[PDB]
């Protein structure tokens, strides 16, 4: 059951600025990896499909990429509230498996 | 020398209905910066433009600078 | 209709030629035919008109041979096998500006500029839309209407989002004659000679 | 637009059955894509649970094989969990989401539920 | 009448040919003229009921003229290949899919290829050829059905009383309209040529990009109306040519004891609106299918077959009895 | 078969090209456009199909430009449905390329291609 | 070419003679010509230029 590398453990960050989550499989998965969103008051969201994909309406300032085992998620500017805890998945096989997480507060 | 036609369209933008009509397009032109400077807007979907405004001047504009114009010509 | 995707209805200027008993205005034909080489031709065919066809109505004959070997059509094989140019004849059609389709998109963002030669028949209106789109580029995109990279605004084509930016600037031709070479009267004759050209 | 409302006992008593349902409007489970269950553990981790298909084939998550049944009814537009046999181990808020499928892009959860929180407990609740 | 020179030699025989406008400009033109006059010809013939026994072999062949009217003076246009030539050529063509199964094989083999091509201009050229001979021959089995019953009359009567000899009374009469028609003729061919063309088709045809304004002759548009009037492809089509064959019944719906709208004040009424549904449908065909226009068309449509199948058998009927009981004593 | 460059095309460009004597349609889709075509309804519709079937990567959208009625060309940005318009006998078609409004009876057919590198092989 | 075809040759036997020579072929993008080898669906082409 691949295993993702969720890290950093939950780092928080300053109000203006970037950050960069990221994901590392226990195996290759093929850039079949989308990221999701999850705001305090606890809806989940869609943010990026295969890897690198902006979903409808996710902020071009959004980024994420990554291949073979190694996976990224960069953010622009934190402002004006980016406040959640971002999972990521795999999906070249079953079952799919979510990392811990990431929450995002600030400094 | 001044357009014939450059000239003869700004002589009739200012009679009354010129005036009357150069105007509507313009309070319409303010609304549409005041909308504009707002957030979210590039997402507002039905944004208004004075396109309906600009022509019904030209129509008066042109039912003017036409049967005119020509004489003024070579 | 939205007004927008119609395009403004072109006005009922006055032409020299409109009515029943009205030729042309020979005079204005020849001016457009300046307007034409100077402004347009950059990248415009007019390939459905002849240079003797010219003769006769905008010019005489030597004038008319003078403009047509400015120009070096392809002309049969030496006894070898091996190609070569030559002057014009009266016997030639007037040379587009770009030898394919393509050179002509490339040189106009993808573009495709119409043939003119029967541009004054291709178009509802006609004279008037021809006048109009010409002496119609306004100074900007009306409050609200957002215009694409490499595109303008005009009320009188359809959708305002015209390929074609404006090439009409006062005096840009030095009219031969001797007439106020404006844009409303540059224009008015590369319409009354367009006008010529389809008929 | 596509819409997904969570509906079901989230207050269940060791060793019965854990019973949600996803109601969906502004698409049809009958069309295409995957109809899918998603856990929230306490120690806010997510797992994928299972799915019912756009044509009801069940990939089950094999962790919890031997104790669901997802189904649905297509006359109602909605899907339905039944975990059997429930230990606090199970207590976690559930997500229902819709999962598109591409060749090229493969899968993706773009359309979640609003969640339905369950808690195993033999506390008494009053029907 | 290859593909390529198609449209440039027609403007050859514009700009070069010596009174070649004349001949285009005619050919075109007396296209409509030739339209019209056939509607008032047909107009007539519902008007003082001629589509009435003993004449319904001459009726039913001028319908079947009307028909190859229409297919020549389709191919003619497909032959000047400008756009609304080449997008014409594609649904013609096309509506024969709405044949079950066989029905894109046909179009297929229609087209010899792919598109409405080179192969496809080459034996439209080649049939407006044949057609026209067709509709005179077919014109001499509509001129002998007229000859052994001879003409109607605008009081729907027997002519048997009081005859007189074409010569040369008609023979001069005809000369009349002859002129007149002309004359108009003359009107459009040297002053308004195109007032009746869409400038659609000084556009060399383009196989990728159809145009955005697809308004299609005017003798054609109250069909390109009936047909558009129907959300079902299939059913559509069928739709268009029963706006034709309809024509056919009107010996049998029309329930009268009388020849003619001309004593018939509830039968002229209705006959008139006919005429003026018929028109409207037309207007219906140059607009976009837009609000409330699509909903317009479609009633204008329902109108259209219900004059023939039921308002003129209902009004009729009625006739008959305001004919009975508007005198008689009891 | 033909080959287009996908790199050329910016995102939300409709694109034409010629291949066997038809045109073929390629918007390369956003994807808020992606969105409105797989969030929609399969019983307001005619000829009702899945947008992830009708395309390989939902970021292209690939078709014959041939409005299944009686075969015209759509106009492209145009409708009721963020589509096609065709001008012929107005069928709607939406931002997947499928049937509305109209008297077509079909959704814009997919040909058969193939993507390499940026290049798709249309044929 | 393709007339060879199924007569004196087979499918590839043909498609090699045909592409031994280069015909002349639709302009690239900027408007300037270019070769490109033979199909199936050509004329066997001539010793001269003309
Ligand atoms: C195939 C498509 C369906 C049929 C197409 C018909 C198309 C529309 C016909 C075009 C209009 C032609 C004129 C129609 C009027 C017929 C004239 C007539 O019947 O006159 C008798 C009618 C009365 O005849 P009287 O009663 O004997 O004098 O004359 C008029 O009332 C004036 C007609 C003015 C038009
Ligand atoms: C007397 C001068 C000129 C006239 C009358 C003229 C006229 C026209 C006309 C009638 C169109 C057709 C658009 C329509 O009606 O649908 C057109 C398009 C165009 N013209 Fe010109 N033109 C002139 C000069 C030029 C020049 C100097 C250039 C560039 C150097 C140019 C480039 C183009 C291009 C690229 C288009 C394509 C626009 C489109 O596809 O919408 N033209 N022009
Ligand atoms: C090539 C086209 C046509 C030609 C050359 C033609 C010729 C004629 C002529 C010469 C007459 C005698 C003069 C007159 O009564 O008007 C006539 C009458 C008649 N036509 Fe035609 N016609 C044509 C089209 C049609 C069509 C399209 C129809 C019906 C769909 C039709 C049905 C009739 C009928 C029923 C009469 C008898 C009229 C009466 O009793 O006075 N004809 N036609
Ligand atoms: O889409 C059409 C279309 O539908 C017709 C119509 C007009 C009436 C035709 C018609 C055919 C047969 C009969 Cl018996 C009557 C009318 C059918 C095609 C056209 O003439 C046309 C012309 C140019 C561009 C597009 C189109
Ligand atoms: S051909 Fe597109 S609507 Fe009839």
């Amino acid at each position: 059951d691949i295993e993702l590398t969720q890290t950093p453990v939950s780092l928080a960050a300053s109000l203006g600025d970037r950050v960069t989550i990221s994901c590392r499989a226990s195996q290759d998965i093929n850039n079949f990896l989308n990221w999701y969103q999850q705001k305090p008051d606890g809806t989940i969201k869609l943010l990026i499909y295969y890897t690198s994909r902006l979903h409808a309406g996710v902020p071009s300032r959004f980024s994420g990429s990554g291949s073979g085992t190694d996976y990224s998620l960069t953010i622009s500017n934190l402002e004006p509230e980016d406040i959640a805890t971002y999972f990521c998945q795999h999906h070249i096989k079953f079952p799919w498996t979510f990392g811990a997480g990431t929450k995002l507060e600030i400094k | 020398v001044t357009d014939q036609l450059e000239d003869l369209r700004e002589h009739f933008k200012n009679t009354e209905e010129g005036k009357a009509l150069v105007h509507h397009y313009e309070e319409c032109a303010e609304r549409v910066k005041i909308q504009q400077q707002q957030p979210g807007y590039a997402d507002l979907e039905h944004k208004e433009d004075c396109v309906e405004e600009f022509f019904h001047l030209q129509h008066y504009l042109d039912t003017a600078t036409a049967p005119r114009l020509f004489d003024k010509l070579k | 209709m939205t007004a927008a995707e119609h395009g403004l209805h072109a006005p009922a200027y006055a032409w020299s030629h409109n009515g029943p008993f009205e030729t042309f205005d020979h005079a204005s034909i020849r001016r457009g035919y300046q307007v034409y080489r100077e402004v347009c031709a950059a990248c415009h065919s007019l390939d459905r008109v002849a240079w003797r066809t010219l003769v006769g109505v905008s010019h005489t004959n030597e004038e008319v041979r003078n403009m047509a070997e400015e120009f070096e059509y392809d002309d049969e094989p030496d006894e070898q096998g091996n190609p070569k140019k030559r002057p014009g004849k009266l016997s030639d059609y007037i040379p587009g500006p770009y030898p394919n389709e393509q050179a002509a998109r490339a040189a106009n963002q993808g573009a495709l500029p119409p043939d003119l030669s029967l541009i004054v028949k291709a178009r509802h209106g006609g004279c008037d839309y021809i006048f109009s789109l010409l002496t119609g580029y306004p100074d900007e995109p009306p409050a609200g209407v957002a215009l694409p990279p490499g595109s303008n605004y005009n009320p009188y084509f359809p959708g305002g989002s015209i390929a074609m930016a404006r090439v009409l600037f006062d005096d840009m031709v030095e009219y031969e004659d001797g007439t106020p070479a404006t844009t409303s009267q540059m224009a008015k004759d590369v319409t009354t000679f367009l006008n010529w050209c389809a008929e | 637009e596509v819409k997904l409302q969570e509906s079901g006992a989230g207050l269940v008593q060791p060793s019965q059955s854990l019973s949600l349902t996803c109601s969906v409007t502004g698409y049809s489970i009958t069309s295409g894509y995957y109809w899918n269950w998603i856990r929230l553990f306490p120690g806010n981790k997510l797992e994928w649970v299972g799915y019912i298909s756009n044509v009801g084939d069940n990939n089950y998550n094999p962790s919890l094989k031997d104790r669901l049944s997802i189904t649905r009814d297509t006359s109602k537009n909605q899907f339905f969990l039944k975990l059997n046999s429930v230990t606090t181990e199970d207590t976690a808020t559930y997500y229902c989401a819709r999962s598109e499928y591409y060749s090229v892009t493969g899968y993706a959860m773009d359309y979640w539920g609003q969640g339905t929180t369950v808690t195993v407990s033999s506390a008494w609740r009053h029907p | 009448s290859n593909i390529e020179l198609a449209f440039s030699s027609v403007e050859h025989i514009m700009r070069d040919v010596h009174n070649g406008y004349i001949l285009r400009y005619l050919h075109a033109n007396g296209a409509s003229f030739f339209f019209m006059v056939m509607f008032m010809h047909m107009a007539k013939g519902l008007y003082y009921g001629s589509y009435r026994s003993p004449r319904v072999t001459l009726w039913n062949v001028g319908v079947i003229i009307f028909i190859l009217t229409i297919a020549t003076a389709f191919l003619g246009y497909c032959c000047v290949y400008g756009q609304m030539s080449h997008w014409g050529a594609t649904v013609i063509t096309n509506l024969f899919s709405a044949i079950p199964f066989v029905g894109n094989d046909i179009v297929s083999w229609l087209w010899g290829g792919f598109s409405v091509s080179n192969p496809t201009i080459q034996r439209f050229f080649a049939l407006h050829y044949l057609v026209p001979f067709i509709i005179a021959a077919m014109v001499i089995m509509h001129l002998m059905a007229l000859h052994i019953h001879g003409s109607s009359n605008p009081l729907g009567i027997t002519g048997n009383l009081d005859r007189i000899p074409m010569h040369s009374y008609f023979i001069f009469k005809d000369l009349v309209t002859v002129f007149l028609f002309m004359l108009i003729l003359a009107l459009f061919v040297f002053y308004s040529p195109n007032t009746l063309g869409h400038p659609d088709n000084y556009i060399p045809g383009n196989p990728l990009v159809t145009p955005a304004s697809i308004v299609p002759e005017w003798y054609l548009l109250p069909f390109y109306a009936i047909l558009r009037s129907i959300p079902d492809k299939l059913l559509g089509v069928i739709t268009m040519f029963a706006a034709i064959l309809v024509l056919l019944v009107l010996p049998f719906t029309d329930r009268s004891v009388v020849r003619g709208n001309t004593f018939k004040v509830l039968s002229k009424f209705f006959f008139f609106i006919f005429v003026f549904n018929f028109v409207l449908l037309g207007q219906i065909g140059a607009c976009h299918v837009e609000v409330p226009y699509v909903l317009m068309g479609q009633i204008a449509t329902f109108i259209y077959f219900a004059y023939f199948l039921i308002i003129v058998p209902v009004i009729s009927t009625i006739e008959n009895v305001l004919f009975y009981i508007g005198r008689v004593n009891k | 078969k033909v080959e287009v460059n996908l790199a050329a095309i910016p995102l939300g460009k409709n694109v034409v090209v010629k291949w066997q004597g038809k045109p073929v349609f390629i918007r390369h889709r956003t994807p808020h456009e992606i969105q409105e075509a797989n969030s929609v309804d399969m019983s307001a519709l005619k000829d009702p199909q899945t947008d992830a079937d009708r395309v390989k990567d939902p970021q292209w959208l690939i078709m014959l430009g041939i409005c299944t009625h009686l075969g015209c060309v759509p106009i492209g940005e145009a409708g009721d449905f963020g589509g096609w318009f065709c001008p012929c006998h107005g069928s709607h078609y939406d931002i997947s390329g499928r049937i509305r409004k109209g008297p077509a009876p079909l959704n814009l057919e997919i040909p058969a291609y193939e993507f390499d590198g940026d290049k798709v092989i249309v044929g």
